């Protein structure tokens, strides 16, 4: 899971260039090409919220559960930054809903921290362990108490 | 040309957002009450550097503009971080281009690049900087500092932190005012008057090595050399230069606004003649850039994130081309890694090219214009690097600023910039090469200190952030005396303990109860994206955009389209014309 | 008009004596060796503000004068309190009067006065301040700060003081320089190079609310929102403006010395045109005072008057213009807390704009007739000086008929004896109506102040440090500038201060606790005693010595020199050590 | 009664007596609880102190922190006024909220003449404040040798 055209694809997937990613995928570019920090084109597409590119890469066999060098997956990034549509599609294609990074942080933790209520519901819907704790022993509910998010604490 | 006053400041180890939010905004908010100010622009870099350019109306007295800016900056100085004040801030009234480059090499090869840079900084730069007409001097290198390269393994073994090292250096590299024997007012009948001499600045690596950090409970001593390597080394290691492939340093000199270019160059040459008889053996002055022209420059810009090693490879091929393909036309190449046409960074470089005598370059194909364009074409086949050769005297399309008018933030401004960039690309009949002048976001390492865990263990958050910053960013501790000259002392991790994310966990901080706590026990980290250079224009977040009218189209027509394109941008995004387009 | 350079400094929570003795005197002692200087005067206010005015001979280059004043001020800067340096000391070369007032309202009523004032400070004031020819900009309101309103009951419940709050805010609202991975010099072959990002400035009340103050031994957490209310609010709450009775803010703009009034006015409007398209919904610029067609009304209540009482008088002034003169008056811009004589809870000003010249036919509908009737009607208002005057027309009268007298303490007599000497001169001047009419002081009267004595022996015996006592007292009752934060991309201040209800009455002093060295909480009453006394809310100084400005006019017929001559005779019989000089007109 | 507060402060004897001839409250107080007797004793207007006491002024009136007009006169060296107040029945041992007596304030400022008059009227020389200090401790802490021996 720790992964020129492969480097062309990573730049195209970041800037949202839907035509060029189709061009490079049709020319044998590596779908799972990683940069120096371990981010794949799926990582960058999930980070910068490019939904169409997400679906294109997973169609061509992109590792939905790719790890970066700190253990973070594209579902971590999508849940952290409020990209609900991508969070859905990632879970559709077998994204580990309980993936922990090196800190023990799950996508539920990140969605809870930034208060993305709808994403928290989609993650729970797919079986996210509501009692998963990070390295500091914090659950998604602990995060809502410290943040004062009464709406989140009720959803949980 | 409208005169420009430049403010420069540095924050060792700071990222671009830290620089912008503790320095740049503070200075901008206090640049009020100054006469004839046309506009203001700023860059805040992840090299820890801010540059603010205040451009004044044509006909403004540059002397008056500089003094008014300096006085306002003086009143804002107490608002800046102490780390920035103590680096010294500069305010200059000079052209943006170089008048000349003074190159220094060692023909005997008995001095390394860093030896030469210290000699220039310590024996040559200051007298050149005081020459009338010299508006700015760039050192293509760094002055020596006393470098304390800390080892986290040995620090933990003796239960010490960088805080303990910094405290001991300040205590034992000190200059004490101690009074006098028989000082005034004295007793009657006093016969002896003499100065009392207590501690004095240390002067050598050996003196720093025996700074006493602690006495173990059994009686053994822990010296600074037991937890660190101590050596002379540059204040920073970002700028290295070469002259025809050989190690070199030098001074880039810019002409003060309104000074005479010829008179200033002659005064510089007369000052250099005074220094030459006292050079160490082998040291020689070369003159690789004196403003057909006979000279030109070549700029190298790699994508943000590129290392110094990779930029050096690109500079090598640029130099190689002039030293082989243009053998018969090129006299010399002075190449600088880490310094660029605009700004400073590990991903930028510049080469000054000097041509052989005009009489020895007969034919129109051997003149500056034909040579520079041949070079640009040859360098255009270089992968992932913008490389082109150009000219610039000692004293064009359009210049466009996208402005955040409603607190939108960096991410939203980037999106609006990209939206406008894609729209301009769909009009190739009118606009060409519409591109950003700045840098793209890059991966950064976001570390989160857990306040609860730190307090639960009794680890002070100040000890944590000092340990992190001193180890990975370096800290200016105080001054020492190197061969009679005041220079700086820096502490920082030895290179091999500050290269990889796993190294974060090798650093320990001492808790109140005396226990050592690793960084992993109270911190977590993730990758994210952020700016290596933040721009502002007239005090608001901004993004400069360059471009030119398509062939067979007027500049005013191209600017008309850019204005109409900008009017359909997201709410709260404005714009302004600047520079050539003002 | 002789050119004048102005030094302004701020010391939050400081009384007039503290300002004068820690800021004003230090600066004044360095104001010598300045070319073409005629005289110097200063006010030190219990608003924590000092203004030093240096007046130069006509023909002096204002650029040179500002440079020479600032260079002497730099000698004093390192001796000034850090609280004063942090506020930003200003040196300006502007006219004393307003060239124009830019008003800002929200026609949709979706923004309070506090909201409008912050929008103007954060999006409008700076660009105006940088416009050439703009010598001074006065905000009629205050920029938002992050306000931490402390509760002394909750702080005592958790053995916490404001010192702990201030310390936690400095530690957890921080912008950390953390270095890089793969920075130079690297290990050769290093591929990765990335900045390390650690803590960054907090950006919202939510973030400040969860700053961690302490962990109890049982594991529970004490957050900042558990001991304080947290909200955006003005750096200060002293200046509040209204436009035709509706909430407003604005910029009072003064012309730089020697600048062209028409060119500067055009640059200001051109700068405003750049900002309008990005206003939020409902925000609108209005123009209530353009420099006849306009005039001002000053409102001065006795020292000690609250902001609520000043608002009542301004309401009566505004009512008059909006009802009795509604056929002549186009708009009223009233400012509570800012006056002709500076800033204070007991002063106010109204800018009045009249309808078209042709829309006001008749003798009785011109500025002089209107201001005369207004001042006569405002003569009725008791416990407040209210006067309506067109600025150029009263300068003319005063210049031709009035005098400006300075009573100077030249022997260390002190403020109280200088007051006595002033009253003796004022009562004697009242015995000569044939030569002097309405001899009056230009300053304020002494008011009751709360004098608290910290018993050093009790504090030492209990283990309570003096720094903690003074920090707790000053931060709670005066407010303390802690550090900066980022509000919507702009650097702004963070202030800690008691919530209002715990800093209103003298018995609230006992509600505040300081933690001793051994951990015991000690109330303020255990090591302090207090009593009422009188003191000045505005200490004046002339040419570096304590002074009291006295104004008056010659009697009908008698010349200015005859009125000045009698003042000098009367002055010669004041107690030893009291001198005098002539300033302003009389110079 | 505000006009009388102003009158008793600025030291205008004639105005003052117009006010009680017109029936103004001799015991009117401002927001800090200072009667016209307080104001007259502070600024040292002897004639108004006599007139106000003639019209039934509360000689033992307290302010919001328990200070009496005798405290102010003893503190600021008004020997003529401490006599006039003590003959009219000022509590020579009156304590404010801090336990401070007029003997404390007089001893601190070195007003030895007022200290004698206070002692003569029965001032408790051993009176302590909240910090347990007596007038003798004040004389020792200030170094006032003469005042020290007047308290034995």
């Amino acid at each position: 899971h720790h992964h020129d055209l492969g480097k062309k694809l990573l730049e195209a997937a970041r800037a949202g260039r839907d035509d060029e990613v189709r061009i490079l995928m049709a020319n044998g570019a590596d779908v799972n090409a990683a940069d120096v920090v371990g981010w794949t084109p799926l990582h960058l597409a999930a980070y910068w919220g490019h939904l169409e590119i997400v679906e294109v890469l997973l169609k061509n066999g992109a590792d939905v559960n790719a790890y970066d060098t700190l253990g973070s997956t594209p579902l971590h990034l999508a849940a952290h930054f409020g990209h609900l549509e991508i969070v859905e599609v990632l879970l559709k294609n077998g994204a580990d809903v309980n993936a922990k990074d090196d800190n023990g942080i799950t996508p539920l933790h990140l969605a809870a921290n930034r208060g993305h209520l709808e994403i928290v519901e989609v993650l729970l819907k797919y079986g996210a362990d509501v009692n998963a704790q990070d390295k500091f022993g914090k659950t998604a509910f602990d995060i809502s108490i410290n943040n004062g998010n009464e709406d989140l604490a009720e959803i949980l | 040309a409208p005169p420009a006053v430049t403010i420069s400041a540095s924050y060792p180890g700071a990222d671009a957002k830290t620089v912008q939010d503790t320095v740049t905004q503070v200075i901008e908010q206090n640049m009020n009450g100054i006469d004839n100010l046309m506009y203001m622009s700023s860059n805040s870099d992840s090299t820890g550097t801010v540059q603010i350019t205040l451009t004044f109306e044509s006909g403004t007295d540059a002397d008056i503009a500089q003094v008014q800016v300096q006085n306002k900056l003086q009143l804002a100085m107490p608002l800046l971080p102490q780390e920035v004040q103590q680096q010294g801030v500069s305010v200059e009234k000079s052209s943006s281009s170089f008048l000349m480059v003074v190159g220094v090499i060692n023909t005997d090869g008995t001095m390394t690049q860093e030896d030469i840079s210290d000699y220039v900084a310590a024996n040559m730069k200051d007298a050149i900087s005081r020459t009338s007409g010299v508006g700015d001097v760039q050192l293509f290198g760094s002055q020596y500092a006393m470098r304390i390269w800390m080892n986290p393994n040995e620090l933990n073994k003796f239960q010490l932190t960088p805080v303990d090292v910094i405290t001991a250096i300040k205590a034992q590299n000190a200059q004490v005012a101690a009074g006098q024997l028989g000082g005034t007012p004295p007793v009657k009948g006093q016969q002896l008057n003499a100065s009392i001499i207590a501690q004095t600045r240390l002067t050598s690596t050996e003196e720093f090595g025996k700074i006493l950090l602690k006495v173990n409970q059994d009686g053994s001593r822990v010296l600074l050399r037991d937890v660190a390597k101590i050596e002379l080394g540059g204040e920073n290691y970002d700028i290295i230069a070469e002259f025809n492939g050989q190690p070199a340093s030098g001074l880039g000199i810019k002409l003060a606004t309104g000074a005479n270019a010829l008179d200033t160059a002659a005064a510089i040459r007369a000052e250099l003649a005074k220094m030459e008889p006292f050079f160490p053996s082998g040291l020689k002055i070369v003159y690789p850039y004196d403003t057909d022209q006979g000279v030109f420059m070549t700029m190298v810009q790699l994508p943000a994130g590129a290392t110094q090693e990779r930029t050096q490879k690109v500079l090598n091929e640029v130099t190689h081309y002039y030293l082989t393909k243009e053998k018969n036309n090129v006299e010399s190449v002075f190449a600088v890694n880490g310094f660029g046409f605009a700004g400073r960074g590990q991903n930028t470089g510049i080469a000054f090219v000097s041509l052989k005598d005009w009489a020895d370059r007969p034919g129109e194909e051997n003149k500056v214009e034909a040579i520079t364009m041949r070079a640009t074409r040859a360098f255009s086949q270089i992968k992932d690097a913008m490389v082109f050769a150009f000219n610039l005297p000692a004293i064009t399309g359009f210049d466009f600023e996208l402005i955040d008018q409603a607190g939108l933030g960096h991410e939203k401004l980037t999106q609006a910039r990209n939206q406008l960039l894609a729209e301009a690309a769909k009009h190739p009949d009118m606009l060409t090469s519409v591109r950003p002048n700045g840098l793209e976001d890059t991966p950064q390492f976001k570390i989160d200190i857990d306040q609860e865990k730190a307090q639960a263990l009794g680890v002070s958050i100040n000890d944590i952030n000092t340990t992190l910053g001193a180890a990975w960013g370096g800290s200016y501790v105080n001054d020492f005396i190197d061969r009679g000259r005041v220079k700086k002392v820096y502490v920082m991790s030895e290179a091999k303990y500050r290269m990889l994310p796993d190294d974060i966990g090798d650093w320990y901080v001492r808790a109140a109860d005396g226990q050592m706590v690793p960084f992993s026990a109270f911190s977590s980290s993730r990758w994210e994206y952020g700016s290596p250079r933040l721009e502002r224009y007239n005090g608001l977040p901004s993004m400069e955009i360059l471009g030119q009218a398509a062939p067979g189209k007027s500049t005013g027509e191209a600017m008309e389209l850019m204005e109409q394109l900008a009017s359909k941008l997201p709410t709260g995004v404005g714009y302004d014309w600047t520079g050539m387009s003002y």
